[PDB]
RNA sequence: AAAGUGUACUUUAUAAAGUCAUUGUAUUGCUUACAAAUAACUAGGCAGUUGGGUCGGCUGCUAUACUAUAGCGCCCCAAGCCUGAUAAUUAGCUAGGCGUAACAGCGGCAAGCCACAGUAGCACAUAAAAAUUGCUACCGUUAACGCAGCAGUAAGAAAGAUUGGACAAUAGCUUAAGGGCAGAUCCAGGUAAGCGCUAAAAUCUUUGUG
């Protein structure tokens, strides 16, 4: 059924995405090549090359897995990770970190209940 | 669109260049004028003839021989701004300070009887020559006396009077 | 856009130092990572020749 | 007067600072108040063309120095001078000639005669 | 080409860089075969129709292949081509999915391809593109508009949800000064698929007291 594209794009870029595969409150990430433009859970991919679960488990740890040859193979090819993927890279040691722009603006003091009714309500 | 380069320059200059000659019509204009009005578009006609110049090759002072008579038309006019602005913008007109342009205004000026507009020009002039006459000097202090005495009714002619003779004074 | 400002104080000097270093940063790390890549792609391009003799 | 152009002023292009100059200010020393005054950035003004229309702008070419030393290998006109910031520089000659008026020039200002933001 | 080049643009007493313009060994591809619902109370169909020759089929700038998709178009020439053909009825296709020991049967969910945007004919738009681009005629309301974008209203129907919050995360557009935009998306509200737990107290749970 999902069979995995050749041809490579002409009019656009490859990159490493992240696809959103979790519930409600309860995030889940699969890494794969994808053209740039394109919805986000789109079934045409080139090949699923890992995964990753942001939350903290009882050791306290988060768990992160990835094709280590498969990872070099489409970075030369021209794939271009996103920002987060490249932190994950860079965590992980497959590539050096890269470094990120000054920041001036006032950090946000609501970011994890400004989009979250249920606890305004309460508030 | 002017050309980046200096060596294409010339080619731009020759394609459609502006007219340049003005010196017909500023010598009609002179004697035609009678007013303020025609004294102000005598004015625009020397800011144009000296930016035309530009654009044949020349940057030396084109509005320099018909000064004088402008001086003429302006005294016998009775208006004396349009000299008191010339000489705050002399280089941008194109005329060139010098001392007899200064003591041809101030005469005028004190002829006229504005003992202020005269110290106006005759301190603008201190700031295109470095030496200003002595008897220019004196001039203008008679001017200033004679201007105090018309208009001693008016309490500003008499503030600007006192003011001008302070900067004269300093200066 | 661009920072530029009149006024010599500290905030104008501040501005510069700090865009400096991040451009500098940046720089290096371009260098690294190509170099990376373009030695994978020869290890690559090797592997193809010898399967295709193979066949 | 030509002796306002010493001092920036805002909303004032080069073409007013080239125009309000004797000859035009060919062979003169501009820089923007943006650039250190220690950095020795300023353009050296060769020729100079008014507009075709506006009578009232002026394309003007010459060199460019930065630290004192040439950036590019010919004459170029000059891309910025609609922006606003710049200011004459004369030369030390120059300097040491307008000592005098720029004193009987600073007084009348002081005193309020002139106006250097209409001007 | 995650590249090179510039009499170009921007920032610098701190400078590395980016912006704009331009450049690729032939400079963005066509063709054929097989499979896929009823249907004879549809028996004849086709004349540019089947085949052959000259000419045309543009957007240049390696060399040959004797011209290297094509009745795709004009002119001329020879009579051939199809025959469960031609004409009708119904349906978006693949597939996940539901019943069944299987074979078979039927077509709610995630995703891929194709078509369309009140109806029809055209211009751009070739190569990845027309809901929110144009021209003309027509239909319905009132020179204008067409919600099959999100929420929402009226009628119809046995039966179709809020005129909600936020860009904090994921993906995307722009931008070297670290910002801006967003009814994709993430969250909340509403509706007895399904799954889990509560609706009674107990030495104030001996995982205690001290
Ligand atoms: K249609
Ligand atoms: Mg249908
Ligand atoms: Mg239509
Ligand atoms: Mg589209
Ligand atoms: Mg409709
Ligand atoms: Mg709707
Ligand atoms: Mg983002
Ligand atoms: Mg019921």
């Amino acid at each position: 059924m999902n069979n995995l594209l050749t041809q490579l794009p002409k009019h656009d870029l490859l990159k490493i995405k992240l696809v959103r595969w979790g519930f409600n409150k309860k995030p889940f990430y699969v890494l794969s090549v994808m053209k740039r433009r394109q919805a986000r859970n789109s079934g045409n991919r080139y090949e699923d090359i890992g995964w990753w679960d942001p939350s903290p488990h009882q050791d306290g740890n988060s768990h992160f897995g990835i094709k280590f040859d498969r990872v070099k193979y489409w970075l030369s090819q021209g794939a271009v990770p996103t920002e987060k993927v490249y932190g994950l890279f860079g965590q992980a040691g497959i590539i050096p970190q890269k470094p990120a722009p000054p920041k001036y603006k006032p950090a946000d003091g609501n970011a994890d209940t400004k989009w979250r009714p249920e606890l305004q309500k309460n508030l | 669109i002017a050309p980046s380069q200096l060596d294409k320059l010339e080619k731009f200059v020759h394609v459609r260049p502006p007219k340049t000659d003005y010196e017909e019509d500023i010598k009609q204009a002179i004697s035609s004028v009678t007013d303020n009005e025609g004294l102000k578009k005598c004015l625009d006609l020397f800011l144009t003839n000296h930016a035309a110049q530009t654009w044949v090759g020349k940057h030396e002072y084109a509005n320099a021989g018909q000064v004088s008579d402008f001086i003429k038309v302006c005294e016998k006019v009775g208006s004396s701004a349009p000299l008191v602005t010339l000489w705050q913008s002399a280089y941008r007109y194109g005329v060139d300070p010098t001392v007899p342009l200064l003591r041809s205004s101030a005469a005028a000026c004190a002829a006229l009887g504005e003992g202020a507009d005269a110290a106006l020009v005759l301190l603008y002039g201190s700031c295109y020559i470095v030496n200003v006459p002595e008897d220019l000097a004196a001039a203008v202090r008679t001017a200033l006396e004679a201007h105090e005495k018309a208009q001693e009714g008016n309490a500003e002619a008499l503030a600007k009077v006192q003011k001008y003779r302070e900067a004269l004074d300093r200066l | 856009r661009v920072f530029t400002s009149n006024k010599m104080d500290e905030e104008r000097a501040k501005r510069i130092t700090e865009q400096r270093d991040f451009i500098q940063a940046r720089v290096e790390w371009k260098k690294a990572t190509i170099s990376l890549y373009k030695e994978w792609r020869r290890t690559f391009l090797q592997k193809d020749i010898e399967e295709q003799h193979t066949k | 007067s030509y002796l306002a152009q010493l001092v920036p002023r805002d909303k004032r292009t080069l073409s007013n600072v080239i125009l309000n100059l004797p000859n035009h200010g060919i062979g003169g020393i501009f820089a923007r108040d943006t650039w250190h005054p220690e950095s020795k950035r300023y353009w050296e003004i060769l020729e100079v063309v008014t507009a075709k229309d506006s009578s009232a702008k002026v394309d003007a070419y010459g060199y460019l120095y930065y630290q004192g030393e040439k950036t590019h290998p010919f004459p170029k006109r000059v891309h910025s001078v609609w922006r606003y910031g710049w200011y004459w520089k004369p030369k030390p000659e120059q300097e040491k000639l307008l000592q005098p008026l720029k004193e009987r020039y600073n007084t009348l200002v002081d005193m309020g005669i002139i106006d250097p933001s209409q001007l």
